RNA sequence: GCGAGGAACCUCAUUUGGGAUAUGGUGAAAACCGUAGGUGCUGCAUGGUUGUCGCAGCUCGUGCCGUGAGGUGAGCGCCCACAUCGGUAGUUACGAGGACUCUACCGAGAGUGGAUGACGUCAAAUCAGCACGGCCCUUACAUCCGGGGCGACCACGUGUUACAAUGGAGGGACAAAGGGCAGCUACCGGGCGACCGGAUGCGAACUCUAAACCCUUCCCCAGUUCGGAUCGGAGUCUGCAACUCGACUCCGUGAAGCUGGAUUCGCUAGUAAUCGCGCAUCAGCCAUGGCGCGGUG
């Protein structure tokens, strides 16, 4: 778990005090603030650094207005076996794109 | 029903100017009757307008927005 | 939702602390001819318990101060201590 | 399983047949009250004897001894009266005697 | 002094104390014709005596949880067992009578979305 | 005169280790929600928070997450 | 029986009207007087989540066949709980039979329930959970407060009671699993009763948990000792306030209803059918709903 308090029957006043390189998350951003710079898909070269430095497998998802477009579409890069997760979000002037990265090797 | 220990609930400052008194314009729909509203006349609320009633000893003890209907 | 919302709650959640004293003072005596004359917004029924983030008041949960999506969301992300999920 | 005071499988199932509602020491009452009632009135053989008869009056022999159980049954409720009991008794004795609407039906 | 044995069925225990006696079988510190007034809840409790014993063995029993019927079946598989490490001759003759097996079913958990755990609401 | 110790926290592992012992019954809620954010009920997903306590005691006389009462 | 797993005020977005942009007096209140925001539009611009298709075939390379459109060696298809027995623990549980919580094997001989859902189409749903591209509101689509509405009166869906003797009533005897406790409450009396008024333990292996069943008696086929709708009176709570529009308890009143046409819905075993108990939100509650737990079966 990211927070590791202990809250008896009582969270309350503890939860809204919190709200107030092949790691999923870096990844992720790095994608997300190449999106935001308008670098196209980015995700071949995250496939390609995984693959280079050691990744066993990397799984990447894009899904919002891709390249400008009127349309919204999902499309799936998968390298290696398969056989951990992080969400970003980048914000561009035809709104939102979700960047999904899997990293199965650990 | 309200409660014995409570008494009855008359709204002070209604009652106050009915002691102290026209037509009487108010919003208090919730208050009871009193012996003391008789003879008045008291133009009730009810949401779009304000419907008089002129107070008879029959209706105390009831609420005041028992006699204009809102619907 | 909205921030009138949060304002006139954070308002009343005021006044009904400035009024706890009085309030308490005139309810355990008999009187109730003065126990009218305080502000409505004064009393603490008047108190609904909306998300501590998103406002939404419907849905709340006591032990977390969320709202079941919050707490769905934030269960996934592993941000509530101790909430994990069943396997079966 | 046996029966509490026949010991015989076949009382077991005509109490289930018999049974409502979840509930089957009410519907063993209705059977034993029933089988005393068949010789209270009317009444050679004893009443287990008697009933067993009754059903030989009234394909795999499981199925025939279920579809005879579930017709036996089905003819006593139809039939009128005020205890389940008095009314089934009557289907025993009548069945015995082969007539009746409940025979060949 | 006292073979012991422990019988369960469904959310009920049972706990057996055997000793060499005369009858008189006694449950939560009362007697079994008291204790289970349906002359089928006694059937059940003594049925493994009389199938090999009885008026040979005086019998204590402790029962919590579950409900009549589940006090008196769990009361008869803790009495069978009890039997069988007095005379290790008299297995065949209790597990032919199924009396030694022990009976797991359990009520089902309520799934979500249903108000019952197989039954479903009526679609139309 | 004694000490009892009551160690509690909601990792079974974490209490086993950190008690360097009586193996108290554990407290289990269970929260249901619907997995949508709309309409759609009839699918729901459980989440399980466990309470695991622990005791023990001296006669005569740690990672977070833990809660200890010293009696 | 949905977002809603708590619409008297608040929530509240909807309507009418009054405002603004220390003490007094005037006021229904807000308020007066002197001494960036949008719960606005666009789910046919999105992210993230969800339901269906309802699923066994989804991809990466070589050769070969065809004028062509095309045909045809590697990566992928477990977990949790329940049963039996064998070693350690002993308190607010009953010195180790059960509980309680940690480990290790479990048929080659004489399993179940649930969660994972790579494999999917519906311009399917969600701008009102939350972010967000574009457009539109600023003397008002912004904002504060009283009083009303979301509860007003034929059709459809989902349920709860019944229409009774495998039953209703009266009096005794029964023995459960789980889950709550700043609130539940041991005990004494005012009480017909809802719970009030003095006191006692308890922030939790001290406090709320049975009914269906098992005996005894009455009712004897009657719209009834079945049924409990509607309406008159008395009250007990919560709350500033119970008229529109709360729950509960007494006393009356006692309705339709005699097992239901065409059709149609749910399941294959601790399962349907039944019986009670508990929880979430919550001052109170519309809770006959949702989420669970056990009896007999
Ligand atoms: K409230």
């Amino acid at each position: 778990w990211d927070s590791n308090w202990y809250g008896g029957r009582k969270y309350g006043e503890t939860l809204l005090e919190d709200s107030r390189e092949l790691d999923a998350a870096i990844v992720a951003e790095n994608i997300a603030r190449q999106l935001e710079g308008k670098i196209a898909y980015a995700v071949k070269m995250a496939i390609a650094s995984a693959m280079r430095m050691g990744a066993e497998g990397i799984k990447i998802q894009v899904s919002g207005r891709l390249n400008g477009a009127e349309m919204a579409r999902s499309e799936m890069f998968k390298e290696g076996r398969t056989p951990d997760y992080a969400l970003a979000e980048a914000l561009t002037k035809v709104g939102l794109l979700g960047i999904k990265v899997w990293i199965c090797k650990g | 029903s309200r409660s014995l220990k409570k008494g009855p609930y008359i709204n002070l400052k209604l009652e106050k100017k009915v002691l102290a008194m026209a037509v009487i314009k108010t919003w208090a729909r919730a208050s009871m009757i009193s012996p003391d509203f008789v003879g008045h006349t008291i133009a009730v609320h009810n949401g779009n307008k304000f419907i008089p009633v002129f107070v008879t000893e029959n209706m105390v003890g009831h609420k005041l927005g028992e006699f204009s209907p809102t619907r | 939702a909205k921030e009138s919302m949060k304002a006139r709650e954070v308002k009343r959640a005021k006044l009904v602390a400035k009024y706890a004293a009085k309030r308490a003072a005139l309810k355990a005596e008999g009187n109730y001819e003065a126990l009218q004359l305080l502000p409505k917004n004064a009393s603490p029924v008047r108190l609904h318990n909306r998300c501590s983030m998103t406002g939404r008041p419907k849905g709340y949960m006591r032990q977390f101060g969320i709202s079941r999506i919050q707490f769905r969301e934030m269960a996934s992300a592993g941000l509530i201590p101790g909430v994990k999920k069943a396997s079966w | 399983l046996p029966d509490p005071v026949y010991g015989d499988v076949r009382v077991t199932k005509f109490v289930n047949h018999l049974m409502y509602d979840g509930k089957k020491n009410t519907a063993f009452s209705i059977f034993y009250g029933a089988l005393d009632i068949v010789k209270t009135k009317h009444s050679e053989k004893s009443a287990l004897e008697i009933w067993k008869a009754a059903l030989d009056n009234i394909i795999r022999p499981e199925r025939k001894e279920s579809i005879s159980m579930k017709n036996l049954i089905l003819y006593a409720r139809k039939r009128g009266g005020k205890t389940m009991a008095d009314k089934l008794a009557a289907e025993i004795v009548d069945a015995f005697n082969n007539q009746g609407a409940a025979f060949k039906r | 002094d006292y073979i012991n044995a422990i019988g369960r069925r469904k959310a009920a225990v049972a706990r057996v104390y055997l000793s060499e006696g005369s009858g008189k079988i006694v449950i939560n510190k009362r007697e079994i014709e008291q204790y289970f007034p349906s002359s089928i809840l006694q059937y059940i409790v003594k049925q493994p005596l009389l199938k090999l014993v009885a008026a040979k063995y005086d019998i204590k029993i402790n029962l919590r949880g579950g409900g009549f019927k589940g006090q008196s079946e769990a009361a008869r598989l803790a009495i069978a067992r009890a039997l069988v490490k007095i005379n290790p001759d008299d297995k065949p003759a209790l597990r032919s009578e199924g009396f030694i097996t022990r009976d797991p079913r359990v009520v089902e958990r309520k799934k979500p979305g249903r108000p019952k755990a197989r039954k479903r609401f009526q679609f139309s | 005169q004694k000490i009892r110790i009551k160690l509690k926290s909601y990792d079974y592992m974490l209490v086993d280790k950190s008690a360097e012992p009586i193996p108290l019954p554990t407290h289990k809620r269970i929260f249901t929600v619907n997995r949508s954010t709309f309409v759609n009920k009839k699918s729901r997903e459980q989440f399980e928070l466990s309470s695991y306590k622990r005791l023990i005691d001296i006669y005569n006389s740690l990672p977070s997450g833990v809660e200890v009462e010293i009696k």
